[PDB]
């Protein structure tokens, strides 16, 4: 059953019924990031209400804001983050009424996007591909060994669903990060050409070649590993078809094959888009020189 | 009337009906009538909708401790008004503890008879016992 | 290697946080569970007529 | 190096200077979730502008909004999502002038939190602990082998 069981109309109706909204202006976003940083420096992963207020005061000071009503403003900001599902509040009778706060998976994901310096690493990709290759090989061996529904669920379905699927999602996220890095290089090339285009030709050619080289190295790493991964997914599919055929394992293997095809196709498409931009920049440089 | 007439606030009613349930409670009869503001507050939040009741303290309340302390202070103030009305007596030397009296049963005037709530309410307003808001 | 020592220290700190969270969550749930059971017993059993 | 290389005052000054902000009213959030569902059903993980306008039209119908100026509203929504770093826009001469859109890591994390039915699984945790135990054991054997 599709990870996303709801059709677009059912989802829009569900979202409207629940009134979900995110409003994080610069001050609120800075406060979320300050909280995320303060939480990472602690041993218990918990923050008290007074500590959150002190953090909000430091943000107000950084924005040169009036010290008037800061306790009230901090409470409104804390209530807004709880209301927007960014913070979980625990009110225990045992704590004499003192509330304990923890960041939600959403609040951590948003804060990490801005604070965590995520750079695309060929080493990270090679490691992730090495772990997934080993996991797929073990799942393929277990599938070929055969067994009962419990053997297939614990040794084939669980590793594919809770390990291989998560690593593929991580690789996809790394590809999306590479997409953002390419757009950053495009902005830098446009800026270098707007400042001093004659002195920027050498720098632009180096940025274009380095980005092309990285995309090619990545695609080469993905193509070299992709065949071995596809072979292991096919081994599991053949073993499943031979041992009756769990529809759940077949659907999961098909989803993994589709995700793997998307991961392999993205690299070729990114190279084609980059080739198009490279030609455009060279045409622009030729037109400007002429 | 030759003498003016006035009505109690809804927070006074919440504290009044809770003081009434406290008087009846045999589970706490062992205290010999001595209760603490904290116990009253704990019972109140156990029964009523905490976050929706917080709307009366401040229109922006969402469970913040400053707002929780503000609620506790309003309770402390209203309870003092009920003391002047003779509905509760503080201890001679300790103001964090107090004793109830039977006068609190007037807060149960809307339910002492097992009948239609609307008709009861009509009867009460007709008798001059209670007004709506 | 200062890089490996710092990374190992960070992972140990994360592991301690992960282990500590479970005990804290259990204490908070126990406080609530006791309160709901006390409330139900008070509501059910103490009114006798 | 602390994963977060910057102190709180440095981070606040940095955030203020870059003017980062997220504004996702109920309609824009629903549009983001609609894009995520449509992208997950596709083989290429890419969306065209026409497909985004159609997705936005489906959202507008769900908000019972008038079909008037839907294309302008859709373009403004798409530009806003790109400005807020939720969508990456690729304009290739090779794609006959047609812009390609892909969700950013931020757009995926926000959409997954609401749409992915994430339930705690003891099996998931046991598997994750098994993989980390093997990875830590290999790393410890490698550290003891020296080099």
């Amino acid at each position: 059953m599709s990870e996303y069981s709801q059709t677009v109309p059912e989802l829009v109706s569900w979202a409207r019924k629940n009134d979900f909204s995110i409003s994080l202006p610069v001050e609120r976003l800075a406060f979320l990031m300050a909280i995320a940083v303060l939480n990472s420096e602690r041993l218990d992963g918990e923050m008290s209400e007074g500590e959150l207020i002190d953090a909000f005061r430091e943000v107000c000071k950084g924005f040169e804001q009036t010290a008037e009503s800061v306790a009230v403003r901090a409470n409104n900001a804390i209530n807004d983050m709880v209301r927007q599902k960014l913070l979980n509040r625990f009110t225990s009778e045992l704590a004499d009424g003192n509330a304990i706060y923890r960041l939600t998976p959403l609040g951590i994901s948003i804060s990490d996007y801005y604070i965590r310096q995520r750079e695309f690493s060929t080493l990270r990709l090679s490691m992730q591909l090495s772990i997934v290759a080993n996991e797929l090989h073990r799942a393929a061996e277990a599938a070929e060994e055969g067994g009962d529904e419990f053997h297939w669920h614990r040794n084939v379905f669980a590793p594919l669903k809770y390990s291989v699927a998560e690593i593929f999602d991580s690789i996809d996220m790394s590809q999306r990060l590479m997409d953002e890095q390419q757009n950053f290089v495009k902005e830098d090339i446009a800026a270098l050409l707007n400042q001093d285009w004659q002195a920027a030709i050498a720098n632009c050619e180096q940025l274009l070649s380095e980005t092309s080289g990285t995309l090619r190295e990545l695609q080469d790493t993905l193509e070299a590993a992709g065949d071995k991964l596809q072979a292991n997914l096919l081994r599991i599919q053949d073993a499943n078809m031979g041992s009756g055929g769990s529809e759940l394992v077949d659907k999961l293997v098909f989803d993994l094959q589709s995700k793997l095809d998307r991961i392999i196709s993205w690299g070729q498409q990114a190279i084609d888009l980059w080739i198009g931009y490279d030609r455009h920049v060279h045409k622009f440089i030729r037109t400007a020189i002429d | 009337t030759l003498i003016p007439r006035s009505v109690l606030s809804e927070l006074d009613m919440m504290v009044g009906k809770i003081l009434c349930y406290l008087y009846l409670s045999p589970e706490r009869l062992a205290n010999q009538g001595i209760f603490t503001s904290q116990e009253l507050y704990e019972e109140l939040i156990s029964l009523a909708d905490e976050g929706k009741l917080m709307k009366f303290v401040n229109q922006r309340s969402s469970g913040s401790d400053l707002d929780k302390q503000k609620l506790q202070e309003k309770v402390r103030t209203t309870l003092n008004r009920l003391r002047r009305l003779g509905m509760v007596y503080f201890l001679p030397n300790n103001n964090n503890k107090f004793t109830i009296t039977e006068a609190v049963f007037r807060f149960g005037a809307d339910v002492r008879s097992g009948d239609d709530p609307r008709e009861i309410q009509l009867r009460m307003i007709r008798d001059g016992e209670a007004m709506p808001v | 290697s200062e890089l490996v020592d710092k990374l190992v220290f960070d992972l140990q700190s994360k592991l301690d946080r992960i282990i500590s969270w479970g005990q804290q969550a259990i204490d908070l749930w126990i406080g609530y569970d006791r309160h709901v059971h006390k409330f139900i017993r008070t509501a059910i059993d103490m009114d006798k007529n």
